[PDB]
C-alpha cells in the first residue's frame, strides 16, 4: 500500500531476471544485527494500521 | 570490508549509495566519509600502503 | 577522567521492560554536558531510543 516493492537494479549476474523484492520499503543491501536494524523504521501498511 | 563497514552491531548511522554496484562505493556516516578511495587501484595504489 | 559505555549483549537490548527504565533512570543519574561527561557519545544516543 503507496509503497515500492520491486525495484529494477543495474545489470545482475543473470540478465533475465535483474528485479529487487523489497517487501514494505526495505533496501536490504548490509548485513543484519536482529537487535539494532529494525530501529526507527516503519512503512506505509503498517501506520495506518496503528 | 564492505561486508565489515556495513555490519553495524551498534546504533546505524546512515549511508547513502553511490550510483554503481561496486564494493566500498558508499559515503558513511555523520559526516560522510567518502569511502570510495579505499578500493584497490595499481596505478595509484589508493586503499593500501603506499 | 572515567567515561562508561553500554554492553553489546543481546536479550538484554531486546528486553522491552529493562530497556524502558534504563532510559528513563539514565537522564537522571549521568551527567552529559557543560564541563563534563560520566557517558559516551555513542551509550548517551541509545538511551533516547529507550
Amino acid at each position: 500500500w503507496a509503497t515500492i516493492d520491486v525495484e529494477y537494479r543495474e545489470p545482475a549476474p543473470y540478465v533475465h531476471a535483474q528485479r529487487y523484492i523489497r517487501y514494505c520499503g526495505i533496501d536490504s543491501r548490509e548485513l543484519i544485527n536482529p537487535t539494532t536494524y529494525g530501529i526507527g523504521m516503519t512503512y506505509h501498511c503498517y501506520n495506518e494500521m496503528l | 570490508l564492505n561486508d565489515y563497514l556495513l555490519y553495524m552491531y551498534n546504533t546505524r548511522v546512515q549511508v547513502n549509495y553511490g550510483p554503481t554496484g561496486e564494493p566500498l562505493d558508499f559515503q558513511i556516516g555523520r559526516n560522510q566519509y567518502d569511502c570510495n578511495v579505499f578500493r584497490a587501484d595499481f596505478a595509484t595504489g589508493t586503499g593500501y600502503n603506499g | 577522567q572515567i567515561i562508561l559505555d553500554l554492553k553489546i549483549d543481546p536479550g538484554e537490548r531486546m528486553d522491552p521492560a529493562v530497556r524502558m527504565v534504563a532510559g528513563v533512570v539514565g537522564h537522571l543519574l549521568f551527567t552529559a554536558g557543560g564541563r563534563f561527561t560520566n557517558l559516551t557519545q555513542n551509550m548517551a544516543r541509545q538511551l533516547d531510543i529507550a
